[PDB]
């Protein structure tokens, strides 16, 4: 159970998105938009998992930016096939999170 | 000029009224509702975390769907089907049977909150839920359809769940158990929390890495944006739960999460389990099936049921055992008894996955080994009746799957059984029997595959009597070893 | 003994289809497993609450007919055209909004619309989602996924109409802040005499749990009623107090509403087909009716006052 | 006479149905069951095979039958080697 | 000698941008090799018939700027959002046209407004065509793509605003056959006096060849007018003569109008970079005013008569 | 309701007039209109056969441009670059770099068309071929963009026509002559019927052929999603054929058919002989260029000149033996002055190839086999110094191609030549000279690179002169074997 | 140029279909609305080349069935990547055909 | 006297350019040429080396120079083996 343990004991949270036109943009925006955090990547081909510690925000502006097209927040869910966290979602942004730290 | 969903939003699900022509519990029966007593005006602080409104609705599934039929459309002559190894057309065959009309068979556990949930978020967040599971189901019954003409046994993508079939049996008995066959706010905690933010991962992106390093583009792309509905109409449940705990329903909502995960498990390690150990040819396996549920389950899941307050489950170290060791029976005994299949179960043990298989877990060749190794005596010495069984596997009582245990050098099996009301029950783990007593009436005089056997309702009372049982209606559709054997040349 | 037999080029359900089956047929048909074994619905305990609940309100309904299944929408919709179909109208509504809000359509009509509005136009949300909670509940009884199809469109289409209203409301609060929009509906839906007909109406009907009952009471009934003594008089009224929104959103809106008729009306010529079947649905009929009038004359007297 | 049980042979993977005789002897009921197994999964060996109710401690003797064991149908068995 | 470089992010001449190349960027800028070599736009003898006229009329134009490429159209539009963009304007269009002709709009038009309509809408197919024709020059003639791409997009806009005109002309003329709608366009355009100020001021715009004149005078002068003096009073006069659909037609047509007159106002804000450019700005759109000026008060003056 | 198209298609394009504030010949000018003299009224009889209407033009580009993103987007991970033979890559770097800036050149010609033509149906149509060829220019460069971190060679989807290189000089002279630098009904003829119903099927289906027998489907649904396009809008050209024959002037469309034709073939010979012959993997090609030249030049297009009442060009039989002999020679050039290309060329002479192109082509060995035996020997005993050139070879006046001939056995070359005011020019075929001699003001002052060289242009003057004259701006962008002689080892 | 005299002496006129969900729908109405004439077709996997001899007739209505979901014959241009003979089209139906024979 | 000429030799598959100088014998040209051919993409072989004005019957002798052939700059030649 030390392998169990130290799995489940982690603060990870972010998207995890599926293969396609927003993989690059999603992990730029994670950089830009969480300053002083580390963000891992994990790419599983089909998805790739993204992560910080704690909270790990995307901006619809960065993103937009970073994808370099038009884009609404709620276009996210075309291509966010999964999340760790908790999520508070609106127009300008996505904040992935936890109340509890492990 | 437009205004921002943020200042109507609360009016669409303003919507919670006091009854006066008919009583609240006449509107909102508990057996329907699953309410505990608690009055409507306590559910109004439903908060969906995952918000959608109508016209963002339709517009954005219009391009999901776009998106999937034209890859589907420009990949038809990759020659997936005949270039694929067999064991991979065996894992969609598997798939596409047994999730495609149980996903339709989930537009009723939405339709099920859409009416009777008290809280007005969630009928609403249900109603797009609905139309969730209906693209799932019609998704996943269209992308296979087109092989009907190449293959028998792709017919089982609509007849799996019309049939007796024993897998069939046990998706049914799970599917009906959490999704079609309890209250609004079970369905809550079991399907949409459950399930939908636990398990479905594994079988939907999980699987979709090992697509994508097989080559299939269509299935990857297909069940990946598939999960992505799944994202938000999941979320459903975790505001229930909140609700429950904040009034004194902790721990009712505590045994339904703790219920559903288990049986959610069992059904996936023999799904799941055996497609990604050894289905998935080996150079094409992301991970392992034990790799990945550290991953999806214990790393996300679990970590979010403790974040919204709940508790690690009372089974904890069991399920941890379990990990290591179930799936690897769970297959072995797919493939002994693969004709009673509607896929064509891959062995998986040339020495090279023997090797992959003994570093991932370490143990393995002094134990499933064992009986591989005799498994493929036979087969290199064309003693081919020994490697067909000759009698049936004995049944949980709840997962309806085979009782198993771990063979060869430290053997070690245990059968959980229960009298009740006059008859003898027999359950695969302490947690199967554990759920079957947190509900009888739920499961008491449900009758598993076996049970029907020996009380005569299959005739004749044979292998064969059962294999029509269990809807097989020609030779060609009944499960075959995926590579006819030619594994054992290596 | 087991025979041979060759890949078939559809279903085997749909194999002796005449014609190629279609995207419809491929996806919408014989999909209810729960209709199969007669003493246990669900694969589970034959006496579980949920086997009794089925086997009682489905299975027992005095509206029988032995190929419910080959029910057909007539409009053959899917998933994926009901979308492409919404999208088209949804866009045109919400663009209307855009252009009516840009032109200040809300600051001409006529002097005292915004109370006849706030009356009995943004109560009907709760209208609207009754209809939503009640076609949910055919969706997830009615004997085929054909019909239950039928059902889960018709329950998107509710909600689309809730929020409809739900937009208006607050849009309209916006140009007339003291006419109680957006904050004393659930009080009128409650209270008010002209909303109580209509109350009393959706309480009961959400209350009859056969599948028939519930479908013939929702969709021959209730929803008819709502065409003919609300949505219609609406868009008169709207014309004679210079409201030119509503009357185009109601057009829309009356499109799906005739959608709806369409089916139902499918369902009940196919449900004919069983001579036994009359006598019972024309029951039903003359048993809702009186409710279904008395909510039209209370509302239609609540509007013209 | 048909008396079905539940049996887990010892290094086997599963539990499997075994129709066995109301009057044979557990070295029969031994043999019906080594038969679905011993050279499928389970490789032979030297040694007398024994049968006693699932993880007992108690092996019933090789001449009681099934029907002096008091044994009840569809009751699980094992069928071990004597240490 | 040769040395040696790493891969690039984007494309060798946005590189050194400070931030990520955009679609627009990346399929918009510098795609016009023509403006390359001053001596021979064209890949041919220098003196070919093609490469005398790009070197008069692009090359030898008084409007000058050391770097038209950095031209940025102010919306950023690809064809791939083009299309987006305008699906949802023109479906939307096109619903109104369905849902106002199940209505009968148009035979509750007030008396004698199809005869307006014959003689001052239905021949607007002629000078929205000129407006096409123009906007095409322009296109082929402006020295950087960016430029070139708004005037493509607004050749096809100038095309949407004369089919929306044909198909309301034809359905017009269901009603009204006896007005000439849909047969005597041609006559009056060519000999109508309210027509005569607009034909002579495009047939005489359409061949002003010097790249920069033309599009001063299209889209600086042209183009704004006949959004004051056409577009807006033909919505005055429509509200007058109970015609609820034409002022809908045309705020989405205005819409178009309008991004034409963005990116005009930006390549303006451009070009006045350099200072010479001012006056020569200035004295196109003298040169060109009076022409328009009359074209609208022939156009006005027939269609308040 | 709504109204049919065919009830009011007509009023679209009645827009023709007289004109009376400037002459018909001021409006439309013969040098930018190309009308021949004949009058207005009889350009109304033009019908284009493939009409649109701009609300289905927009609906239906929409889904086009869906479909085309949405497969590129799923099949990021695909591993083309990686996995892809380099010869299938260079031959993506090839097609890129000459055709994407051209066809945003091609806007220009449909410009032309659309502001000069004096039939209305011909404006409209050119209309969406402007629009047409911005998505086309649009698409071929957003899609090789991503590869620009991974290959500097792909910077020339971009920059290629900004460049002296000489095969972009080659596509800009011929471009330049058809699209861009003449009257709307020369474009009519030249661009829309000779070019876009002849050759591009060639490039943009034929070889889309071998990319989905390569695997990239991403690419072979591109550029066929793009050939319905221009499947539309090169109909314009036959309703102005149609009509010039009718007025009197079936000589001069004659004329303007035969050169295009030939100056296309010249082009294509160079970059999509090479392609289809020697580049793609033997394993890929669908059809040798000469049956794939068979299939859409011979087979249909020039079925279907002859269907609208045009004869047979008269330089028929010399194209025949072109189609036999041509393209071998340009491979040939390319790769041996591979660095000065922006791809890499594959020499595709392993023995098994040899053994193909000898079945395609009879007598290939007794040839253009009998150089690469020189080469082959060169390479194997690592005389590396004998497979690179140190002079440039000669060029044609016209296609500013490489003047070539037959090698080995049956040796045979001709250069046509020709004194003009005063400047000797040499053309690589009886059909180029003749297309010189049609329009001598077209052509007469243009120098080709190797003339440039001998007057001074490039400095200094030598190869690696001619290299950075070339607009080369690393070592690593210049062209190498594609497989790094690895092809010698077989 | 006997292999060139054969192959421009012929009358084949048809639908280039490319790779996609209208290449099997198109070959089976080609063969239900041209009753009595052979139709041959080629694939090359990236596209299929669909013939008959002097005309060859698509209607919306049959293809709309063998496709089986709503289709309006302008649609077709979304796969329609080339074809052989002059086009006549119109709502109804696509003609492909030859003015002469060969 | 740098003297450009294009040049095709004898099995070769192009024409080239070959800077040669006014005052060179044909034996000299042939020579320069088949630098740029023999052993490159042309098998050496026995033989005289000859120079002749593209595709002509005459062939110019082996010491007459360039500037004695009368022969203008950029036109083309063939370097061939005499019969
Ligand atoms: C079986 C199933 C059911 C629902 C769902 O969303 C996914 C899978
Ligand atoms: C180079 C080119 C130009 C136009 C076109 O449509 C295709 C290719
Ligand atoms: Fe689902
Ligand atoms: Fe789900
Ligand atoms: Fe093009
Ligand atoms: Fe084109």
């Amino acid at each position: 159970s030390t392998l169990a343990d130290q799995a489940l004991h982690n603060n990870n949270v972010g998207p995890i998105i599926r293969a396609g036109d927003l993989v690059e943009p999603v992990i730029e925006t994670a950089e830009i938009d969480n300053p002083g955090k580390e963000i891992t990547v994990e790419d599983r081909r089909a998805y790739v998992r993204i992560a910080a510690e704690g909270e790990l925000i995307l901006t619809r502006k960065t993103l937009e930016e970073q994808l370099g097209r038009p884009f609404n927040m709620q276009e996210l869910e075309i291509n966010l096939a999964s999340f760790a966290g908790q999520i508070q979602a609106d127009e300008d942004q996505i904040r992935f999170y936890f109340d509890k730290t492990m | 000029a437009m205004h921002p969903r943020k200042d109507w939003y609360e009016l669409t699900r303003a919507t919670n009224w006091t009854p006066s022509y008919v009583t609240e519990e006449q509107l909102f029966p508990e057996r329907m509702s699953g309410h505990m007593g608690i009055p409507l005006e306590k559910w109004e602080s439903y908060d969906e975390p995952y918000k959608t409104s109508y016209p963002e609705y339709v517009s954005i599934q219009r391009e999901k769907d776009a998106g999937a039929y034209s890859v589907k459309a420009a990949l038809e002559r990759a020659k997936i089907y005949e270039n694929s190894d067999p064991g991979w057309i065996s894992t969609l065959k598997s798939h596409y049977g047994a999730i495609a009309v149980g996903e339709y068979a989930a537009v009723t556990g939405e339709g099920r909150m859409a009416r009777f949930s008290k809280a007005p978020g969630n009928r609403n967040m249900a109603t797009f839920g609905m139309m969730d599971e209906l693209r799932h189901g019609q998704l996943q019954l269209f992308f296979p359809h087109e092989y009907c003409k190449k293959d028998r046994q792709f017919d089982w993508a609509w007849r799996a769940y019309h049939s007796n079939e024993w897998a069939a049996i046990a998706a049914k008995h799970f599917f009906d158990d959490i999704i079609t066959g309890r209250d609004a706010i079970s369905v809550a905690i079991m399907l949409t929390f459950s399930f939908e933010t636990g398990f479905t991962n594994m079988q939907f992106l999980g699987l979709a890495a090992d697509a994508a390093e097989a080559g299939d583009y269509t299935f990857a792309n297909l069940i990946s944006s598939i999960q992505t509905d799944e994202s938000r109409h999941a979320q459903q449940g975790g505001p229930a739960l909140q609700l429950l705990i904040e009034n004194g329903k902790r721990e009712e909502a505590q045994k339904k999460v703790d219920m559903a995960i288990w049986r959610a498990w069992r059904l996936f390690a023999v799904l799941t389990g055996p497609v990604m150990d050894y289905y998935t040819p080996l150079e094409d396996r992301s991970q392992s099936f034990k790799e990945f549920m550290y991953e999806w389950i214990i790393g996300q899941f679990e970590r979010s049921l403790i974040d919204l307050g709940l508790d690690k489950p009372w089974y904890w170290d069991l399920f941890l055992k379990d990990i290591d060791e179930l799936h690897h029976s769970y297959h072995m005994g797919v493939w002994y008894w693969r004709t009673t299949a509607w896929w064509n179960p891959a062995a998986g043990v040339t020495p090279e996955e023997r090797d992959w298989l003994e570093e991932k877990y370490p143990g393995w060749n002094k134990r499933w080994g064992r009986c591989w190794d005799v498994i493929t005596e036979n087969v290199l010495n064309d003693r081919m009746d020994l490697v067909s069984p000759e009698t049936l596997p004995s049944v949980c009582n709840m997962s309806q799957i085979p009782l198993v245990g771990v063979p060869g050098d430290d053997w070690n099996i245990e059968v959980f059984s229960l009298e009740h009301n006059g008859r003898l029950y027999h359950f695969g783990s302490e947690v199967d029997r554990w759920v079957f007593q947190q509900d009888p009436v739920q499961y008491q005089n449900h009758m598993n595959i076996v049970d029907r056997f020996l009380a005569g309702q299959i005739q004749p009372m044979t292998l064969e009597g059962a294999l029509k049982y269990m809807g097989f209606q020609s030779i060609e559709e009944m499960g075959k070893d995926a590579h006819d054997f030619a594994w054992a040349d290596k | 003994s087991f025979e041979s037999k060759k890949p078939m080029r559809t279903w085997s359900h749909l194999a002796e289809m005449r014609k190629k089956p279609s995207e419809y047929d491929i996806v919408s048909r014989k999909l209810h497993y729960s209709t199969n074994n007669p003493d246990s619905p669900w694969e589970l305990s034959p006496d579980s609450p949920m086997n009794l609940w089925y086997k009682q309100y489905r299975n027992a309904s005095p509206l029988k007919h032995d190929n419910w299944d080959a029910f057909t929408d007539p409009d053959q919709l899917v998933y994926r055209t009901y979308n492409l179909m919404q999208d088209g109208q949804e866009s045109y509504v919400q663009s209307l909004f855009d252009q009516f809000n840009e032109r200040e359509h809300d600051q001409m009509v006529r002097e005292g619309w915004e109370h006849t509005m706030a009356r009995c136009y943004s109560p009907l949300r709760y209208l609207f989602h009754c209809l939503q909670m009640s076609s949910a509940y055919v969706q997830q009884m009615a004997p085929a996924s054909t019909i239950s199809n039928c059902c889960i469109l018709q329950t998107a289409d509710s909600l689309r109409w809730l929020t409809h209203t739900a937009y208006r409301t607050h849009e309209l609060s916006l140009t007339y802040p003291d006419a109680g929009l957006g904050e004393h509906e659930r009080e009128l839906w409650e209270k008010e005499p002209g909303w109580q007909g209509l109350r009393e109406l959706m309480e009961k009907q959400l209350t009859a749990f056969d599948w028939g009952e519930a479908f013939v009471s929702l969709n021959l009934v209730v929803k008819p009623m709502i065409v003919e003594s609300i949505f219609k008089p609406l868009q008169q009224q709207a014309w004679e107090n210079n409201d030119t929104l509503l009357p185009l959103l109601i057009d829309s809106q009356l499109k799906d509403a005739e959608r709806h008729s369409r089916w139902s009306k499918a369902l009940v010529k196919h449900a004919l087909e069983n001579p036994d079947n009359h006598a019972v649905i024309e029951g039903w009929i003359e048993k809702w009716r009186p409710l279904a009038d008395r909510a039209a004359e209370a509302y239609l007297s609540m509007l013209s006052s | 006479s048909a008396f079905p049980v539940h049996a887990a042979f010892e290094k086997d993977f599963l539990v499997q149905l075994v129709v066995v005789d109301l009057n044979d002897s557990m070295d029969q009921v031994a043999e019906k069951v080594a038969y679905h197994c011993v050279n499928r999964r389970v490789a032979p060996r030297e040694g007398v095979m024994r049968v006693r109710k699932h993880r007992s401690t108690e092996l019933f003797p090789r001449d009681m039958t099934i029907a002096e064991s008091g044994l009840n149908p569809t009751e699980v068995i094992d069928v071990v080697f004597e240490e």
